[PDB]
This record gives structure tokens, C-alpha cells and sequence, in this order.
């Protein structure tokens, strides 16, 4: 309702004493969103990276590659064929809201029981010795049962993995190697012999096995972000840049709340974050042409409120502390001010500081006892 | 073509102190007047940077491993290095990157090669038309499975690091009146290139300008020093830039 | 005789300009409210000092 | 001495222009880390010295 | 925590999933300031 | 235990979509048919 | 279990509970002997630990 | 945590449900030294 109630209820008593008395912060809320993103309007390939004529065998799993195209990933999140689609860097309903600097698809085909292997940082012989995410995977996991596009009546054999390992393979490698493999000590020199493998075997994919042996087909999707310039991005629509105003902005995914400006920060071709000490963000490359634009957060501070107390009078007066008296007016209600009061802000007698901008109280050359201190010299008292 | 260019005396290894350089821009962020510590492959103050030359004779040009990152520079007139090979064993068994300067572009290639024994590609020397011109090439005899390709329109000095499937080049120029060592004063290599290329690697050499043997180029020599893991605390200056920088071992 | 007066506040510092996440450090009470407490009580010190 | 600033009038001039991106007392200020005025200033304090 | 910037949360997880990791920044930042106000009240009583 | 007030909500669903029926997912009948909230207070049951 | 001299039928298979003691396949996988040595629930070399 | 036993923790369960073993060791154990430091700070305060 106004400062005096802000306080009773900062103080949880309906009387309060002669005094001054922190309480919420205030800021300016921004009026409108902005979006930026580096205009780019192709299409990512998708219906290649699921609809191939044939998937890899897992051992040789296929690796491919985007780039410098628009990905509407919530088509892929509505089409109900996904009996898995399973999410580890974002939650997937966020997708089309960010953008990636890279985005790689390893594809291959598994029996829909082993599913639980692709999971990152498991364990079981294909997260074993074949294929595996790191501890720190960024991205989605995909899976849908295949029976029909991909079995044969015998089996589609073609569809192998890798039974035997020396060591368990590093996060996100490939291993093509055809060694026999040497599970008695005996050097088996040459193709074969008693305790030797051949190192891969395979699935007998015929129409009949049990829903899971049966041959389902994955992807994993996959990036990296907010470090380096994106490359890919979701369908939303790139806005009009302002300054000096405050605003919900959004460059690249890097979401924020500030005052975009026109940077005098000199970088080189190659970045596009600034980082202040905090390790917070503060300046930006604009994606859609070339400028750096520094990023301020928007106008707010320490409201305190003095007051000569409740069995005196419920007059207050408020202190805005840091803040110059030209501040004020653009603390008005064009957005929600925080502490949602504002009848102090009319004026007429406003009054600057060095501790921020008073208002309320009247500044006189008549010297008193500080008997409330506001601070750096002054204070403030109830007389005629 | 592809020929063994086996005229030279061998020598056994060489070393010179490295002084205090192989900084890079450890990411793609800005920063001003500010002192920040960051733990990255890079290269260890005053260790023995490998020293090599090419002389009349003597065509220092063997196959260095390639383990962990390395950086690579060379003191030059005439721009002699023409380019880099980078492969594991280096059979055609695996993929390979080529990276030339010919005098029209830049060409980097990504195949699983049959590179030639003692690469190099050969110039005309003043033959005629007061003037150099490229004719001969004499670097590979395959390149059937190809994965990347592209091709563009005083020391000079360059980072390679190959980690989790992306290859980044970093670089500097600068002219020199010192007679033929690394120079005292430094500064940080610029993020030349980065490339996607997913290979292993083991190995690299480089690539000079120069009947089938009996041959001259201009005196050059070049420096090649390892990237290690380790703790880096670096300064940025008001213009937003390195300018100084310490290794925590 | 004295140190720098200051104040911390817990809602900025902890989940600065973000509704949800202050709807969250609400859950722990009236924690926010004790920091900002002794550090008035430091800051009154310091002009008593 | 040497000195993290009183509070000396930070009314955004330089917090908000080509500073803010190369002073800790701004990074203090945006994180809700506040300096405060004492009650008494150094001309007051030589006054009664 | 996936990540240290608050907002880097709330724009890559839901709010039934975002709140685990949030719950851990809300933790180690409390943590944080009654460390910080605990050893200024130890100052605040040498100062005294 | 004793409930405040007590509501059985009954409908038919495809199996595949039990998860909608979880506290928190999304998708189609989740989105927009039939929404649980985020502090769902009760119990579930489903049978072919 | 491997060198008793005569075998049930496997009409009639017998089953021994092994129990209380230490149970190697240091000897009895490394016997040549072994025309198969098939495990389903553990690798080979995954039994001894 | 199921064991103070680090070894325990790392040996018997998988990476990433163990990571969850071990960050109730580590924050057990940094309230443990933080309790020390305080108290230490305090006494010391007495102490001078
Ligand atoms: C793999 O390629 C598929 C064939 O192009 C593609 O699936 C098809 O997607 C279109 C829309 O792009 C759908 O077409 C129409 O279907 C219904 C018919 O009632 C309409 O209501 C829709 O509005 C739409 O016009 C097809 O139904 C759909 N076909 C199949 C067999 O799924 C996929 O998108 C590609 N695969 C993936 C996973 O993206
Ligand atoms: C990379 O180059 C490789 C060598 O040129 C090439 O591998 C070759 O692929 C063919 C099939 O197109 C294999 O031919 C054999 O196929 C089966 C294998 O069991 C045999 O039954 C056949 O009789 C026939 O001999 C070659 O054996 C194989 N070469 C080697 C050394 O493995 C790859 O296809 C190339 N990769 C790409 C992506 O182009
Ligand atoms: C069945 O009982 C057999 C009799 O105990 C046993 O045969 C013995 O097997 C071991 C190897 O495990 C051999 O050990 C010797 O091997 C060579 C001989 O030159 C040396 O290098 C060694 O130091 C060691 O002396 C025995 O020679 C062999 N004895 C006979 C009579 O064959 C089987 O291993 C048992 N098998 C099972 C499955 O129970
Ligand atoms: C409060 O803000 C205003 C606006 O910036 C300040 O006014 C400026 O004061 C400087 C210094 O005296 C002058 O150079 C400018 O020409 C003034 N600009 C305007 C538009 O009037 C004001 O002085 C600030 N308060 C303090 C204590 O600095
Ligand atoms: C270059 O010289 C080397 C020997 O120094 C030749 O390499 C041999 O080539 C044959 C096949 O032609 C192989 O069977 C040998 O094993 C190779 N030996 C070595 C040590 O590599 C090579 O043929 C010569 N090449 C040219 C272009 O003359
Ligand atoms: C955005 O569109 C304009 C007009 O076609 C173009 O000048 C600008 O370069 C585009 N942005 C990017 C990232 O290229
Ligand atoms: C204000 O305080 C005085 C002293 O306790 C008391 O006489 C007076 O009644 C109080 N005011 C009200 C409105 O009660
Ligand atoms: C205070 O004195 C100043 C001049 O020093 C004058 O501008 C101002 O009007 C005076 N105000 C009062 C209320 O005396
Ligand atoms: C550098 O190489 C020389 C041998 O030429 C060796 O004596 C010296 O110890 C080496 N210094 C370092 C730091 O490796
Ligand atoms: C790279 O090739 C070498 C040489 O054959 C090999 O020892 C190494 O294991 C390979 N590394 C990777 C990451 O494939
Ligand atoms: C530069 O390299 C490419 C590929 O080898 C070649 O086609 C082109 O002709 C070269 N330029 C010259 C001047 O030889
Ligand atoms: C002189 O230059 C031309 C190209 O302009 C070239 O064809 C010719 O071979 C050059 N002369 C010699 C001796 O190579
Ligand atoms: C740094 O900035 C100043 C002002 O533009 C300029 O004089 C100086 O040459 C700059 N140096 C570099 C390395 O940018």
C-alpha cells in the first residue's frame, strides 16, 4: 500500500518505533522482450538423419554433423512414433527457444531392450565396449522399435556389434578394428584358434524375436552452448534492438535482464561474450550484424524508510540509497516498481544525498542533534 | 609426382630455450583490465623448444610426433613453409590432414592419404621470366576417402591443438631485426581457423618450397615445442588484450 | 575505529531477477530476513564505534 | 590508505558506461553487495579532532 | 549444479526439473553469505 | 488418512501414454485434454 | 566336478552345491580340454573377483 | 552416504550414482572444517 506498510510488514508489528528501517530493494522491470538471433531461414536436415535407407552397425556408429540452419525440434518431440526420446542437456519442450554452436547425430540400430546402455554413464557390454556419452553429455537420446522397416524372416545379420575389448573405450570414440581377440593368454597369431574371437557378433533380427530383441532404431542428438558463436537455432523471430531502455533480452540463448548500449569494447573478429568479474555476462556481439553492445542491469537499490514512528505520526519519508534524485522519475509505474508503492515520487520537495535521493522530508540550514540518522551528515526529525 | 629427395647430411636433435611464449586465447571471450587463471594444454615457460633448419645440404624435414597440442614457428624470408601434413601411422588406414599455401589460396583437405615419403612443392628459380612461378608438386599419390574440404581466395609463429574432434589453429606475425633466435617481449597468438575434423593424430611435418634431385632453397629455420597441461594466470590490458602471463609450475 | 558499513541482500545476491527462484529461497524461511538483520546490526555498530 | 570508495555518488555514471566492465565495486553493486555512507564524514570527523 | 548462471537454468530445464539444480545453487549461495556474515560479525567484535 | 475432499477423475487412454499421466510431462493429452499440476496431491491407476 | 570318472545321463542330471570354499577359474578355464566355456550373466575373466 | 569409507563408495557403485554417495561426504565434511574454522575464530577472539 505505501512505505509505512512496507516497513510494518518488513517488521511484523502494526506499530513501529522512531527509526529507520531497511527493506526490499527495488527495481525497474522491463517493458518488453527482445529476441536476436543470426538470421539464417534453411531448414536442418532431420528427415536425413532419421529417415536413411539403412543404419549404421553400432560399432561403427555414424557420426554426422549441422550447421548454419533452423531446427523446429518440437516436430520431433510431437511425432508419437518415439518410443524413447529422453533428455539429458535441456528439457526437450525447451529446444526451440536455443541455439547450439554445434550439433552432432550418431545413428546406428539395437535390440529396444538394450535402450537403458545409451543412457550417459552407464554400464552393460554396448555402453561397455562399443559406444558411451560422458558424464557431462549435453543433448537428446532417440528410440523406436524397427520390426517392420528392418527385420528379414532369417534375420538381418548385417546389423552387428562388438563382443570383446582390450580396454573400455574412451567417451564419444569409434573403433573399427577387426583383431581377433586374445581371451586365452596364447598370442593367436593369424584369423583363429581354440580361446580366440573374432570381435564382433550380431543379431538375428528375425520378425518373431521379443518386443526389445527386436531391432529398434537411435539417435542421439547432441551440442555444445553458450561459449562460442551458435550456428544452429530454433524458428523464433529476431526483434528490434533499443538502448537505454530496460528489457528481457535474449542473444543467441544467452537470455538477461539489462540496458543494452553501444560498446566502445574493441573485439577482436573472433568473440562474442564479454564477462564481467563475477563471471556474469556484460557485453555481447550482436548476431545479426557485427556491433559489440554493452549490457547493463537495469536501474535499482536499497529502498529505506525513516520514520518518526506510529504513535507520532504515519508520515514517513524514503531514502532511495545510491541512487541521483534524476533516477526518480524514471521510477514510474510505465513497468512495476518492485516495492509496488508510489506516492513519495510525486516530489516537490525531493532532496539529494551523498548517501541517495530523500524525498519526503523538507531540507532546512537549521542545524539539530541527528536524531534519525539518514547518513554522511545528515538527518531527519518531526517538527512544525 | 612422388620422389625421394635423399641429397643431405643427417644430424642428431637440437634444442634452444623457448622464453615466454605459446599463450593463446584460452575461449572466445573479451576481457579488460583484469588478472584471470584458467588450466589448459599449453606451453611450458623456458623449456627446450626443437630447433631445425633448412640450409643450401641440409633439409631438416623429419616426421615429429604430434601428442597433446603443439606449437610451431619459423623465422623466414621469402615464405619458404608452404604448408603442414598431420596424421596418425600414416599408411592411408586412417584419415589425414593436408593444409598447403600455394600462391593462388590456402587449400586444407581431409582424406585418408598416400602422402609421399619427403614431401615439398618446387618453384622456378628466376628461370627466364625474371620471375617465381609453382610447378611442380610433389605430395601425394591418393586420396580415394574424403571427409572435409576447403580452399581460400620475420618470424611468424602458430598453435595447433587437435581435442575432442575439432583442430584449432591459432597464429602471429611479426617482422624481426633479430639476427636468428625467439625474441625477449612477447604476445598472445590469435584463433587463426578452427576445423571440425573428428581424426586422430600422431604425427606432423611441413612443408617447404624449393635432374630429379640437386636442389637449392634460401636459408630458414623453424621451432617446434609440445603443449603441456598447465595453470596459466594472464592480464588483459584496457584495449582488451593479453599482455601478461605466468605459469603456476 | 571503524569497517566499511555494508548490506548483502539475499534475494539479488542468491536469485537475482528471477521469480520462480525467489518463490524457491522463500522455502528456507526466514533465513534472508537474519542476513540482512546482522548486518544492519554490524552497520549501526560501526557509527556507535 | 587506499580505498573500495563511501559510496561516493555511484549513480550509474560510471557503473553504466565504458566502466562497469572493468571495476570490481560495480561488479560488488550489481551482485546486491552494498557499500554504505558512514554517519559522520572526514570534514565532520576533523571538526571534532 | 549443470551450471553457475541462474538464468542459464531457467533457459535450459522445466520448472519441475529446473528446480533440482536451482535447490543447489539456492544451498551453496546461502551457504556462501552465512560464511561471509559470520566472519564479518567476528570482525565487527575486534573492530569493536 | 483422512482426505478434505476427494475426487475421482476417470477417462481411457492409449498405454504408450501413461507417461502424460505422470505429475509433470508434456504431450498432447498433457498439453491440452487432461493437465496435472506441477504439486499434484494424490494417486493414480491405469489397467488395460 | 570335471575329472570324476563316470557322468550321469542328462535324463538323470546330477547337481552339486558348491559352498564355503574358494571357487577358481585359474585352472579350470585354462584346461584345453574346454571345447565350449560359454557365460551369459559374466565375462570370463569377471568370475575370479 | 551409505559408508565414510571413501573406497567403500567408489568401489561398490556406478559413477554417477556414486557422484550422489559423494557430495553428502563433501558437504558433511565441509560443515565439519567450517564448524572447526568458526569456532576456532571465536575462541581465538577470547584468546586475544
Ligand atoms: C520421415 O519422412 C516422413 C515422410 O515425409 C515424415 O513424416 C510425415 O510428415 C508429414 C508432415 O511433414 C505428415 O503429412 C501429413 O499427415 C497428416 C494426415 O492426416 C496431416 O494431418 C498432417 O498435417 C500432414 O500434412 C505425414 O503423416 C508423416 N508420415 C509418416 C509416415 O510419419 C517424417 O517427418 C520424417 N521422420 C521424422 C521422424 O521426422
Ligand atoms: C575407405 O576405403 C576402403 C578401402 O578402399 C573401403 O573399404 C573397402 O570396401 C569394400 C566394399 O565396398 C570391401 O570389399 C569387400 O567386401 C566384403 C568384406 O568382408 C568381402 O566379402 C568382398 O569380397 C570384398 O572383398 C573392401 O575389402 C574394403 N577395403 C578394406 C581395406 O577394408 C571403404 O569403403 C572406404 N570408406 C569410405 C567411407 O569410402
Ligand atoms: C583333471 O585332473 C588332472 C590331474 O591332476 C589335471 O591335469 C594336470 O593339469 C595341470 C595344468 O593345469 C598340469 O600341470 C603341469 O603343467 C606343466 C607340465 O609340463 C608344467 O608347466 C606345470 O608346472 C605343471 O607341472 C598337469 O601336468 C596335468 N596332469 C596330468 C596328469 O595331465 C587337470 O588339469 C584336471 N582338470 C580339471 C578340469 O579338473
Ligand atoms: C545527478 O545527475 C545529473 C544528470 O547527469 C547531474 O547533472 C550533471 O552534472 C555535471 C557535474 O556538475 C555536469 O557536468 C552536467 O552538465 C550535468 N548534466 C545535466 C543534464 O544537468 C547531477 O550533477 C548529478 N548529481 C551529482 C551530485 O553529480
Ligand atoms: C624411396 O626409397 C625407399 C627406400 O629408402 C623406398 O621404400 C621401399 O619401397 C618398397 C616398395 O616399392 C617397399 O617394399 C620397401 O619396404 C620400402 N622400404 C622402406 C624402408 O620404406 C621407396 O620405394 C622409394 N620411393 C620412390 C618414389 O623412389
Ligand atoms: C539479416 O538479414 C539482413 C538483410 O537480408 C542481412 O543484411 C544480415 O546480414 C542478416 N543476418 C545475418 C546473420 O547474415
Ligand atoms: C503515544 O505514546 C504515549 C506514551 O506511551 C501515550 O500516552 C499515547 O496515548 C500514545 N498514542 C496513542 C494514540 O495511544
Ligand atoms: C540555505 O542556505 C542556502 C545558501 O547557503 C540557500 O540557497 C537556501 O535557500 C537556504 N535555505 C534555508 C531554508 O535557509
Ligand atoms: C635442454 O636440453 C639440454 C641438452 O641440450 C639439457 O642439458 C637441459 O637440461 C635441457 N633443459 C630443459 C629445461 O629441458
Ligand atoms: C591414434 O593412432 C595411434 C597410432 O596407431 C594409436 O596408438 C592411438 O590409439 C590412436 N588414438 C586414437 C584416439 O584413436
Ligand atoms: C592450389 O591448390 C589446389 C589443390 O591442389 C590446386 O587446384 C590449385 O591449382 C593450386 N594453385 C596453384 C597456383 O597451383
Ligand atoms: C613463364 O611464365 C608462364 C606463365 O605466365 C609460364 O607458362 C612459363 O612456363 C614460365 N617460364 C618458365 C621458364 O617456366
Ligand atoms: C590501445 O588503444 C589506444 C586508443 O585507441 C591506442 O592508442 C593504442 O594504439 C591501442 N593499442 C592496441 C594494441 O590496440
Amino acid at each position: 500500500l505505501d512505505p509505512l506498510s512496507e516497513t510494518k510488514c518488513t517488521l511484523k508489528s502494526f506499530t513501529v518505533e522512531k527509526g529507520i528501517y531497511q527493506t526490499s530493494n527495488f527495481r525497474v522491470q522491463p517493458t518488453e522482450s527482445i529476441v536476436r538471433f543470426p538470421n539464417i531461414t534453411n531448414l536442418c536436415p532431420f528427415g536425413e538423419v532419421f529417415n536413411a535407407t539403412r543404419f549404421a552397425s553400432v560399432y561403427a556408429w555414424n557420426r554426422k554433423r549441422i550447421s548454419n540452419c533452423v531446427a523446429d525440434y518440437s516436430v520431433l518431440y510431437n511425432s508419437a512414433s518415439f518410443s524413447t526420446f529422453k533428455c539429458y542437456g535441456v528439457s526437450p519442450t525447451k529446444l526451440n527457444d536455443l541455439c547450439f554452436t554445434n550439433v552432432y547425430a550418431d545413428s546406428f540400430v539395437i535390440r529396444g531392450d538394450e535402450v537403458r546402455q545409451i543412457a550417459p554413464g552407464q554400464t552393460g557390454k554396448i555402453a561397455d565396449y562399443n559406444y558411451k556419452l560422458p558424464d557431462d553429455f549435453t543433448g537428446c537420446v532417440i528410440a523406436w522399435n524397427s520390426n517392420n522397416l528392418d527385420s528379414k524372416v532369417g534375420g538381418n545379420y548385417n546389423y552387428r556389434y562388438r563382443l570383446f575389448r582390450k580396454s573400455n573405450l574412451k567417451p564419444f570414440e569409434r573403433d573399427i578394428s577387426t583383431e581377433i581377440y586374445q581371451a586365452g593368454s596364447t598370442p593367436c597369431n593369424g584369423v583363429q584358434g581354440f580361446n580366440c574371437y573374432f570381435p564382433l557378433q550380431s543379431y538375428g533380427f528375425q520378425p518373431t524375436n521379443g518386443v526389445g530383441y527386436q531391432p529398434y532404431r537411435v539417435v542421439v542428438l547432441s551440442f555444445e552452448l553458450l561459449h562460442a558463436p551458435a550456428t544452429v537455432c530454433g524458428p523464433k523471430k529476431s526483434t528490434n534492438l533499443v538502448k537505454n531502455k530496460c528489457v528481457n533480452f535474449n542473444f543467441n540463448g544467452l537470455t538477461g535482464t539489462g540496458v543494452l548500449t553501444e560498446s566502445n569494447k574493441k573485439f577482436l573478429p573472433f568473440q562474442q561474450f564479454g564477462r564481467d568479474i563475477a563471471d556474469t555476462t556484460d557485453a555481447v556481439r550482436d548476431p545479426q550484424t557485427l556491433e559489440i553492445l554493452d549490457i547493463t542491469p537495469c536501474s535499482f537499490g536499497g529502498v529505506s524508510v525513516i520514520t518518526p514512528g506510529t504513535n507520532t505520526s504515519n508520515q514517513v519519508a524514503v531514502l532511495y540509497q545510491g541512487v541521483n534524485c534524476t533516477e526518480v522519475p524514471v521510477a514510474i509505474h510505465a513497468d512495476q516498481l518492485t516495492p509496488t508503492w508510489r506516492v513519495y515520487s510525486t516530489g516537490s520537495n525531493v532532496f539529494q544525498t551523498r548517501a541517495g535521493c530523500l524525498i519526503g522530508a523538507e531540507h532546512v540550514n537549521n542545524s539539530y542533534e541527528c536524531d534519525i540518522p539518514i547518513g554522511a551528515g545528515i538527518c531527519a526529525s518531526y517538527q512544525t | 609426382q612422388c620422389v625421394n629427395l635423399t641429397t643431405r647430411t643427417q644430424l642428431p636433435p637440437a634444442y634452444t630455450n623457448s622464453f615466454t611464449r605459446g599463450v593463446y586465447y584460452p575461449d572466445k571471450v573479451f576481457r579488460s583490465s583484469v588478472l584471470h587463471s584458467t588450466q589448459d594444454l599449453f606451453l611450458p615457460f623456458f623449456s627446450n623448444v626443437t630447433w631445425f633448419h633448412a640450409i643450401h645440404k641440409r633439409f631438416d624435414n623429419p616426421v615429429l610426433p604430434f601428442n597433446d597440442g603443439v606449437y610451431f614457428a619459423s623465422t623466414e624470408k621469402s615464405n619458404i613453409i608452404r604448408g603442414w601434413i598431420f596424421g596418425t601411422t600414416l599408411d592411408s588406414k586412417t584419415q589425414s590432414l593436408l593444409i598447403v599455401n600455394n600462391a593462388t589460396n590456402v587449400v586444407i583437405k581431409v582424406c585418408e592419404f598416400q602422402f609421399c615419403n619427403d614431401p615439398f612443392l618446387g618453384v622456378y628459380y628466376h628461370k627466364n621470366n625474371k620471375s617465381w612461378m609453382k610447378s611442380e608438386f610433389r605430395v601425394y599419390s591418393s586420396a580415394n576417402n574424403c571427409t572435409f574440404e576447403y580452399v581460400s581466395q620475420n618470424l611468424r609463429e602458430f598453435v595447433f591443438k587437435n581435442i575432442d574432434g575439432y583442430f584449432k589453429i591459432y597464429s602471429k606475425h611479426t617482422p624481426i631485426n633479430l639476427v636468428r633466435d625467439l625474441p625477449h617481449g612477447f604476445s598472445a597468438l590469435e584463433p587463426l581457423v578452427d576445423l571440425p575434423i573428428g581424426i586422430n593424430i600422431t604425427r606432423f611435418q611441413t612443408l617447404l618450397a624449393l635432374s630429379s634431385s640437386g636442389w637449392t632453397a634460401g636459408a630458414a629455420a623453424y621451432y617446434v615445442g609440445y603443449l603441456q597441461p598447465r595453470t596459466f594466470l594472464l592480464k588483459y590490458n584496457e584495449n582488451g588484450t593479453i599482455t601478461d602471463a605466468v605459469d603456476c609450475a | 575505529v571503524s569497517m566499511t558499513k555494508t548490506s548483502v541482500d539475499c534475494t539479488m545476491y542468491i536469485c537475482g531477477d528471477s521469480t520462480e527462484c525467489s518463490n524457491l529461497l522463500l522455502q528456507y524461511g526466514s533465513f534472508c530476513t537474519q542476513l540482512n538483520r546482522a548486518l544492519t546490526g554490524i552497520a549501526v555498530e560501526q557509527d556507535k564505534n | 590508505v587506499t580505498l573500495a570508495d563511501a559510496g561516493f555518488i555511484k549513480q550509474y555514471g560510471d557503473c553504466l558506461g565504458d566502466i562497469a566492465a572493468r571495476d570490481l565495486i560495480c561488479a560488488q553493486k550489481f551482485n546486491g553487495l552494498t557499500v554504505l555512507p558512514p554517519l559522520l564524514t572526514d570534514e565532520m570527523i576533523a571538526q571534532y579532532t | 549444479a549443470i551450471s553457475s548462471v541462474l538464468n542459464d537454468i531457467l533457459s535450459r530445464l522445466d520448472k519441475v526439473e529446473a528446480e533440482v539444480q536451482i535447490d543447489r545453487l539456492i544451498t551453496g549461495r546461502l551457504q556462501s553469505l552465512q560464511t561471509y556474515v559470520t566472519q564479518q560479525l567476528i570482525r565487527a567484535a575486534e573492530i569493536r
